[PDB]
């Protein structure tokens, strides 16, 4: 009731505020929850898809509430070109070796197996230290088919690059029949882009995949 | 007892990191506003899917949709079904209030062979007729702060003109100031009263000149 | 002597109260979140800008691949998407044609009478779903709209007509004898079941006699 | 040599997440909180089963006291309740008498059809409100129930009638001229603006034709 | 760095204590259940209000109300037009399952000289007819702790009888039990399934001779 | 990196859970927030008014999954009479001495001034050491009129009891007119209680007054 | 530095002993109230000059002296040169405010054989007439708690009466209470509205039976 | 008891660098396989003892000794007594699955004045038709890095072949390349199928122009 009631209650005054606290901590954290921020983000993007070019057709836009178009050839090379700087502090590479992308079909009217699926693994990956807006790629793109006749697997190995920038990852013809891969990363995703096949000399689509990052 | 009291303490001392820490957050928390951003899309999109009205009309309420001439746009009389051509929110007169400054960056690509420069927009005076609300008529100082020959020169000019609620345009043309400035144009079509897109024109054509994004100038 | 220090702790204490309130208070003083209601209309609205590839008579799964089925296996009971998103709740959900269902917005006429924006009202008077025939949700409904808005008449032709759960779509039409009236098509592809952008069209060429944007209740 | 007090430290922790995992675990798996909309209709169903002294003609304030006031002083500018209950958006709420609005419920009747238990639906028309004279809001809906439940004819009167803020009860009658057909009354004394208990009546004696309890949309 | 990190403890020894008391308040937050509560509220009063069916008919979902024969209470084919009587919930079987137990004060106050002592319905079977599933056919052991000449005693006697969805109720009459004892029978409203209001009734009138409120034993 | 970064990351994450902790402890709290309590408890109140009488008229109702009636006269005596404790385990005084309550009308169909407002202050309070099922009340009864040709202020003082038994306090008739004030509390409230002003003998209900308690 | 800031608060907590014993002496001032006590000697003096007003007149501001009669005491027509006569300090209604209760001590030297009780005048109500304002007509209780044949007894009345500003006189008559109580009668003629000196007395020759200090029961 | 318990964990710490060193002793054991080695001399002393099946002939189960004709080699009817000719370890089509890759280096001896360089053998894909099965039919990469005049170069080629189970041969032959590449040929006669031993040869005479003993790379 002295040094015993009066000691104790300097206590549970304490915590009954270091709870209000980290409750607060929390309502805070959780208008910073990246996961809110890049999910938002990814939908400016499809917007930004919709509006008319910002940017003439070989230039990066810089966003922000104030927009400059810098060459795409100055994306993460090193300097600073753009005023706010967009071209060089988002230089992540998101198809990095040893990751592997599952894609889900939803149009073909070109591979040669028609495939429900296809695995995208990426072996190796090696950019050159005096050219940093282009990361080279080596990808084997894997595939199980299965028909009545017979039932195949595959592993075409092929060569990449992916731009910083317009996060679009190219891979270069497997086989000899014209057909490549071409898929352009959402901006803010990262773990999953549409994959569309095509004709690297048109550059036609004939299909295209959901791919998604195997987690 | 010296220590479950003295210790205590090294449990309090915390919470004023905490506090501290967390004051940090909720500024960077001020920064990224959600239903701010929203209405960025929402502007941005209906900006594509544009109002069904034809031009200098007004367009209401997304549930009882119809067009009014912006000479009612925001002139006192309901003339809405939903009277959204009154909302007070529409007719803040705040987006341009005197003394209101914004700047931003201008991108030439059509009547001067000039640097991307900036420009700075700051309205001067404000006067909106008691007997005809509909208009907030304006003067405003443009200044242009770009490299000539040599060093840093300004090339600014008063002018004079008037903000269209209807459209969230905002008009500025040179008050005869006979050195040829090309008038500029704002539409504060971005969600908010902060920000507009603008474009240097000829008064005649209105053909664009340039691209200008402003922003309102903080006042801290 | 004992509550020397004590005095003084509770003190340091009442401080981080105040300098906690005086930042919950500067929360508050910032926009909340955004009902998720919001941003589903957002994606719609969006998503109806952007490019599609499904074909007349033809409406896209809701999952995460933008397959393309024929309206006439959405709802069937037979998972007919790749991932059977045509058969999931929040596709086939009777929401939208439940008996009472009414939706209302401004119709502006644009071809078929004099009349100067007026309230439209089509709501929903019966509608019953053939056990064998998942796929439509036959019903009967009503549309109404104000005349003179002065003396309020109102004019109130009887439908018949279907629900498409692919298209998403209410498409009515009159009963047949009784003035030969108008239809109306609403399409529900504004993110939920609540909101629609309706049209009153002429049964015969599906054509548009005008248009309102429409909410529920 | 070092981690050799940590890499146990982490362990005491990685321990209290999971004893406390299993715990917001046997969180989830208790019964939620009712949302307020249920605690509403409670207190207002048992709230109409106490006494109440308002004589008919006259509806009880919202607010703490139970004041009783003439309906027809009800929205009509000026603070008629000792604290003005009378007159707080949260009772002369539009949200009823809102154009488009549709109730519909199962109707059983008791005294004029034949008909077994069929669908009845009560939806708004158009509804003005005469600036100098709030305490009511006139309006015109319509009034449609199944006929038969196998080639789903179903019957519409047109109706006239307004909406009383202190009973909170929905008058409508039929047009007058169109087959003499039936009125409707329908209160909204359940809670909140989407449920009520609707009668069909018969215009000249509002005498209950049938009963049906009807919600909205 | 043996301070901050020795004392970083003194800090997690507090969650332990914290986690702890957590573990004593989600006990007390098991006891205190509202969507239950309110059940009982609405039950309580439906009660009160009373079915808008007459008696032995069963009252179909709020919004579209319609009396239904008990004989299809819960007989498998879709009778109400919301099909609220075949609602899984209204039929679960799980009231009456063999071997719940459920004890009570059984006051009296008709038919017989017993101070208030408690009474212990016991389910020992349950068939259900594969055929007919509008009922619940049951046996069951009911027993009286009660105190007579001298000290505590034991008046118990086998049953039979059936369990009603339609209205909750379950009859229990004497197994033929010459001994002259009271059918007993108890009525699930309370918005659960673990308590229930009985009364012990002669089996001809069913006139009240007492009132007993059992609640389903844990098994614990 | 070592002894550094390593003892900052057994920091970080012991208040990254002691947060998700005290989160807890909050839904928790919501659950039990006595507040929320007794304004449940208060409407579950008013339904036991509407139901038939649980016990005979002099009786006291002891509630619980398996009720027992149990007489008046032993509500908060002393002696645990009823099988689970309500006899004995919620005896508060709400109307004890300094405490003032002031009512504010709503049907006046017999006090004198027929007054808009009507304090109620509580001068002293005493239980009986022997008889706890009672406790004795000196009130004094403010009101403060105001008409044409005057404007009185009255402080009429009266006599009355609480029974724990039914939370209902009797204030004798102040003024010899045979009016006095019988106000039943809530049972869970204790802020506000409907005051009914009635004819001693009779027991006519003549006037309501919503009293809350001025704090 | 830990000895110079670990000793400097030596130094504080003494401010706080200090500042406490502050308190103590905070409340033995509001005791000793000299404005208050002056005028007790004002009021003690003026009562033996005497006013120099002829009985049932009322003196006015001791520079503008001049006599008024107690019907317009306090009427609200300024009636005085220096409208002393409706100064508010005059015609405090507080002084009996309903509610307001005086106890003290009656030691009586006339009309009864009761040995030195106490007396406890409390105001019941009290009216004042809007086209009569020169007096607060009132009924109050009065009680007196005094010892008889064995223990204490209670011996109280009902009374009506009235209050008049002018010389600051309450009467209160019994009730016509048939058991024959002596009127009292209260002068607060001390300099404030707290403290008066009464008399009980025969309504008829207004002979005095009793001397009786009252002081104000303070409400905490 | 201090002591005992702040000792006991001296006795804790030690479990745990043991434990540590333990999982190094778990790695180094994964290296030596008996069950596998034991399979190598198996395998390596076979193809000394020889199958005692003529060539293109596969040789059954140690007890029931009977010869088959590759063409039932795997084809999945059962063809020899201990039906060792379908046992599933045979025919693991996983020894040449597509994506799987052999490199190794390649000695010459025969047909190229090459430097002991480096062969990379990666399987790009694989058929089996379902009516004859006896048969895994590929497509598969080859590249050699080898050093000619100046620095690293690489001589790759398109290869198309067949894997035959009964004598674990694959046999790649170029895809029409006219550059004139040597037909690779291995055999996984190592008692797994990680490993094989291979030669580089002309596809006319199977002459041997070069030993190449491959590896599988690993995929971590
Ligand atoms: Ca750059
Ligand atoms: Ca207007
Ligand atoms: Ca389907
Ligand atoms: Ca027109
Ligand atoms: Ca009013
Ligand atoms: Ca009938
Ligand atoms: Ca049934
Ligand atoms: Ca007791
Ligand atoms: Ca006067
Ligand atoms: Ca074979
Ligand atoms: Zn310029
Ligand atoms: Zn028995
Ligand atoms: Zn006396
Ligand atoms: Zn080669």
């Amino acid at each position: 009731q002295s040094h015993d009631e009066i000691i104790d209650k300097l206590i549970e005054r304490t915590n009954k505020i270091t709870t209000s606290i980290s409750h607060v901590e929390s309502l805070l954290d959780d208008r910073l929850d990246p996961k809110r921020i890049r999910k938002a983000g990814s939908l400016r993007h499809r917007v930004e898809e919709l509006e008319d070019p910002s940017c003439d057709e070989h230039e990066h836009q810089c966003g922000g509430d104030d927009p400059q178009c810098i060459s795409k050839l100055f994306v993460c090379d090193g300097h600073n070109d753009c005023r706010n700087g967009e071209d060089e502090k988002d230089c992540t590479l998101p198809t990095k070796a040893g990751d592997k992308f599952i894609g889900d079909v939803c149009f073909d009217h070109c591979t040669k197996r028609r495939p429900e699926h296809m695995t995208l693994a990426f072996e190796s990956s090696s950019i050159a230290a005096f050219f940093t807006p282009i990361a080279d790629l080596h990808v084997h793109i894997e595939i199980e088919s299965e028909t009545d006749e017979d039932e195949s697997e595959v592993s075409m190995p092929a060569d990449g690059e992916y731009s910083f920038a317009d996060h679009r990852l190219t891979i270069h013809p497997p086989e000899e029949d014209g057909l490549g891969l071409v898929g352009e990363f959402d901006g803010y995703n990262f773990d999953r882009f549409v994959g569309h096949i095509v004709h690297e000399l048109s550059e036609e689509v004939c299909a295209e995949f959901i791919f998604h990052r195997k987690k | 007892l010296d220590p479950r009291l003295g210790a205590n303490a090294f449990l309090i001392i915390r919470l004023d990191r905490i506090i501290e820490k967390l004051r940090t957050k909720l500024d960077e928390a001020e920064k990224i506003d959600p239903e701010h951003f929203v209405s960025e899309i929402d502007a941005r999109v209906t900006k594509i899917e544009g109002t069904h009205c034809e031009k200098r009309t007004f367009q209401c309420g997304g549930n009882e949709q119809e067009c009014i001439s912006d000479l009612l746009v925001c002139d006192g009389h309901k003339d809405c079904h939903n009277a959204h051509d009154e909302d007070p929110d529409v007719c803040d007169t705040s987006v341009v209030k005197a003394g209101n400054v914004f700047s931003g960056t201008s991108t030439w690509h059509g009547c001067l062979a000039r640097e991307d420069h900036v420009t700075r927009i700051t309205i001067t005076a404000s006067k909106r007729r008691k007997f005809f609300t509909a208009r907030i008529w304006l003067r405003a100082l443009v200044e242009s702060e770009l490299e000539r020959h040599g060093e840093n020169v300004t090339s600014s000019f008063n002018a004079k003109g008037y903000y269209n609620f209807a459209s969230r345009r905002l008009i500025l043309l040179p008050t005869d100031d006979h050195d040829d400035h090309l008038a500029v144009v704002c539409s504060f079509n971005r969600g908010d009263n902060e920000r507009a897109e603008c474009h240097r024109v000829t008064e005649a054509t209105l053909h664009q000149c340039a691209d200008l994004f402003v922003t309102l100038e903080e006042h801290d | 002597r004992f509550q020397y220090l004590v005095k003084n702790q509770n003190l340091h204490i009442d401080y981080l109260a105040k300098k906690l309130h005086d930042i919950e208070e500067e929360y508050n003083k910032l926009t909340h979140d955004v009902d998720k209601k919001t941003i589903r209309q957002l994606k719609a609205r969006i998503s109806n800008l952007e490019e599609h590839h499904c074909d007349e008579h033809e409406s896209e799964c809701r999952g995460d691949v933008p397959e393309c089925i024929h309206d006439l296996l959405f709802c069937d009971g037979e998972k007919d998407c790749r991932d059977g998103s045509d058969e999931d709740p929040e596709t086939c959900s009777l929401n939208i044609t439940h008996v009472g269902s009414s939706y209302t917005g401004l119709a502006t006429w644009t071809s078929c009478e004099d009349l100067n924006p007026d309230h439209a009202i089509v709501t929903i008077t019966a509608a019953h779903r053939k056990s064998f025939f998942p796929n439509r949700v036959w019903l009967r409904a009503t549309l109404s709209y104000e005349l003179d808005e002065h003396d309020h008449t109102v004019s109130t032709t009887q439908l018949r007509g279907f629900y498409n759960f692919g298209k998403r779509e209410l498409l009515l039409a009159p009963l047949k004898g009784q003035s030969e009236g108008y239809g109306v098509i609403c399409d529900f592809n504004l993110g939920d079941d609540d909101h629609a952008d309706c049209k009153i069209v002429v049964p015969s060429s599906l054509f548009v006699c005008a248009h309102f944007n429409a909410q529920r209740y």
